[PDB]
RNA sequence: UUAUUGGAGGUAGAGCACUGUUUGGACUUCAGACAAACUCCGAAUGCCAAUUAAUUUAACUUGGGAGUCAGAACAUGGGUGAUAAGGUCCGUGUUCGAAAGGGAAACAGCCCAGACCACCAGCUAAGGUCCCAAAAUAUAUGUUAAGUGGAAAAGGAUGUGGCGUUGUGACACUGCGCCGAAAAUGUACCGGGGCUAAACAUAUUACCGAAGCUGUGGAUUGUCCUUUG
RNA sequence: CUGGGGCGGUCGCCUCCUAAAAGGUAACGGAGGCGCUCAAAGGUUCCCUCAGAAUGGUCAUUCAUAGAGUGUAA
RNA sequence: GUGACUAUAGCAAGGAGGUCACACCUGUUCCCAUGCCGAACACAGAAGUUAAGCUCCUUAGCGUCGAUGGUAGUCGAACUUACGUUCCGCUAGAGUAGAACGUU
């Protein structure tokens, strides 16, 4: 298992980190989490 | 039947109980079709000669007080050790 | 045995609730009343506040009473 | 002020809650003696030491 | 000759915490546990891990949920 | 000799002795029976004594039953060693026996021969026994 | 510490409803058994409380100063060992450690009991009263003949007493005895003499007995003021 | 560490029993596991009820507190 | 109808109750639905029927509650290697309750 940060896609932040797995999801993901230097609900990727 | 079932009555002790049985009594237990529920005595030598000669399931008539009661044997305690009885219930009819 | 089974799903619908606005549904007839929480007693009763659903699904009949008691005020 | 105790008996060598006991019915030496009131509790204090005392 | 035993867990202190009749204040812990062996009475919640703990400062009471089931309440002092 | 098929655990805490017995008290499945009188471990290897000793002085005449049964086993070090280093390995299997429990039975048979029976079975076996008859 | 009430918890015990183990039949089922890692059950105690009552007088906090981190035996609940060890490891208690005095002959830990000091005073404690050696050759009733008392089993056996059941014979339980019972310097398993009562079992008294308690005098710390005594 | 030391083993975390019904509790005492895995095996909202037998030829029915399942030990 | 209640409520057996309430019952026209099935879910409804459900009354076959007395077990104490006193007091088992109390 993998350990993958989030950066954001409106607010450059990398303001979270999670586990992702290497095979069953291999492929650069996406979130709607809270970007907190926007104080929204956002996009984060990577 | 032949029992003058001697009230024991107050509340016994450890040394009460083995001392009667130490001796040639036997305690006892009185119910049944009847409101009293006592707590007797017997001689032991007498209810097995009784019980020696009334059968092996048959009736007694037991003396709580001189009310002979038509009791039945329902149950009761043993030593197979020392070759005696320890406790009898006397259901009564 | 459908009342049987209506009550089930009843029950695990009153661990989290509670005034109810409970309900009840017939083949005909709806029973609903409004009934409190601490002393056992009940305030309304109107035949044929959290929402009780009765162990029912909230849909069209049940849907349609309780949506009338929303402009009851 | 019924029931003369003494502790007629040593606490030595006794467990530690008797010790305690024995001394919260206030009794200080051997043959030191108190005369306390029979209440239902004091009543129960000497019967957790009915061997090192002596009512009466 | 050696064996392959030898190794125990950490004892992890586990049981009542209060007492029945006691005053708890309205965040105490009132009894540890793995599973519920007893449940959430009123004003009282559990959380996870199950440990029961007290919402409102009252006196807590152990009671009987049916035949088998208990329950911890905090009435209200 | 007798023993257990399985046993989910091998090695294991030994058993009280003291007290008295919790059952097999009274002769149920025979005529007569031999009650012990004092405490001890019954061991499966004794009881095939005994066994043997009952069926062949009854001739091939009558029906004997066993009622106790090894259970637990017993565990022993090797010859020559030290203490410690983990627990022995196992030996045998015993059965605790306490006074008054019934230890063997006959049925079909006389009561003199039971009798001389159960003697000759009394004297392969740890305990104190007294010859016990059907009770009332 | 106690009384009372409330509570949590699964031990001893017991039981087979679960998991295993198991006997005998019947043909799943009757009857009977085992369990630290089984539980339909379930004590005694101990534990937590009330803001409850009663006796007592400690408790906590914040500071300065330490020592300890080799523990031992005894009773008891267990593990290990071999239901070995004055063994080893843990729960609870006591004593020694750091504790003198009396008894256990002698003997840290066993039973009694905590020494401020003097006394040629009295009362008791464990334990004892024939002599060594202080005080009963006390008292009432029985048992034992082995010097059992005053080291030990399986098993044997017209020892002997009690009590009950039995057809002068036979039996279950029992009290006390016999055999089984062989080691090295010297009797040598009562401390010694000695004992047939100076041994046992049950009950009455008397007394001896400690540095315990009391009496008297004294010395230092305290707290209450009867009357600074 | 060590029933002298060497050799053998172990050394950290989790679950049982030992553990003496609060909690804690030792030994080179008795059993095991861990050094992860899930983007749905999370949240929520709705619905649903098992294992095995007897019956017949995965399917249907009666019986079925409860013996299944719960990622993974207990 | 809906809460409380430690099956003394249950499992069971019989027997009796019709649309004024409770169903079964009639169909998909839509609301909504079946990893297929208006079976269920839900929508429109009166017929035909208590047969079944349900409820009311009777039975102690199983289930459950269960005394008393004694026994085991111990707290404590005192002789000593397991008996003796005093208190607390089980399991199991026989006597019994029992075919439900009860609000708003």
């Amino acid at each position: 298992r993998v350990n993958v940060t989030l950066a954001c896609t409106e607010c450059g932040d990398r303001n979270y980190i999670t586990t992702k797995n290497k095979r069953n999801n291999p492929e650069r993901v996406e979130m709607k989490k809270f970007c907190s230097r926007e104080n929204k609900q956002t996009l984060h990727r990577e | 039947a032949s029992l003058k079932s001697i009230i024991r009555q107050g509340k016994q002790t450890r040394s009460d109980l083995k001392q009667l049985r130490k001796s040639g009594k036997v305690p006892a237990v009185v119910y049944g079709y009847g409101t009293k529920n006592v707590s007797v005595k017997v001689d032991e030598v007498e209810f097995i000669k009784v019980i020696r000669e009334v059968g092996r399931n048959g009736v007694i008539e037991l003396g709580v007080g001189s009310k002979t009661i038509k009791v039945m044997v329902a149950d009761y305690q043993f030593d197979p050790l020392k070759n005696q009885i320890t406790h009898i219930d006397f259901l009564a009819i | 045995d459908k009342n049987k089974v209506r009550l089930k799903r009843h029950a695990r619908v009153r661990t989290n609730l509670s005034p109810r606005l409970n309900v009840y549904r017939s083949n005909k007839h709806i029973y609903a009343q409004i009934i409190d929480d601490n002393k056992g007693v009940t305030l309304a009763q109107a035949s044929s506040i959290v929402f009780d659903r009765g162990g029912y699904l909230y849909h069209g009949r049940v849907k349609a009473l309780a949506e009338a008691a929303r402009e009851s005020g | 002020a019924k029931l003369q105790i003494t502790l007629t008996r040593s606490v030595i060598g006794r467990p530690e809650t008797q010790r305690k006991t024995v001394e919260a019915l206030g009794l200080k030496k051997t043959n030191s003696s108190v005369v306390v009131e029979d209440n239902p509790a004091i009543r129960g204090q000497i019967n957790k030491v009915k061997h090192l005392v002596t009512v009466e | 000759s050696s064996t392959k035993n030898g190794r125990d867990s950490e004892s992890k202190r586990l049981g009542a915490k209060r007492a029945d009749g006691q005053f708890v204040t309205g965040g105490s812990i009132l009894y540890r546990q793995r599973g519920t062996k007893i449940y959430p009475g009123e004003n009282v919640g559990r959380g996870g891990d199950d440990t029961l703990f007290a919402k409102i400062d009252g006196v807590v009471k152990f009671e009987r949920k049916g035949r088998d089931k208990k329950q911890v309440s905090v009435y209200a002092v | 000799m007798l023993l257990p098929k399985r046993v989910k655990y091998r090695r294991q805490h030994r058993p009280k002795t003291t007290g008295r017995s919790k059952g097999g008290n009274y002769v149920t499945f025979g005529e007569f029976g031999l009650q012990a009188t004092t405490t001890s471990w019954i061991t499966s290897r004794q009881i095939e004594s005994a066994r043997i000793a009952m069926t062949r002085y009854m001739k091939r005449g009558g029906k004997v039953w066993i009622k106790i049964f090894p259970h637990t086993p017993y565990t022993k070090k090797p010859l020559e060693v030290r203490m410690g280093a983990g627990k022995g390995a196992v030996e045998g299997w015993i059965a605790v026996v306490k006074p008054g429990r019934i230890l063997f039975e006959v049925a079909g048979v006389s009561e003199e021969v039971a009798r001389e029976a159960l003697r000759l079975a009394s004297h392969k076996l740890p305990v104190k026994t007294k010859f016990v008859k059907r009770e009332e």
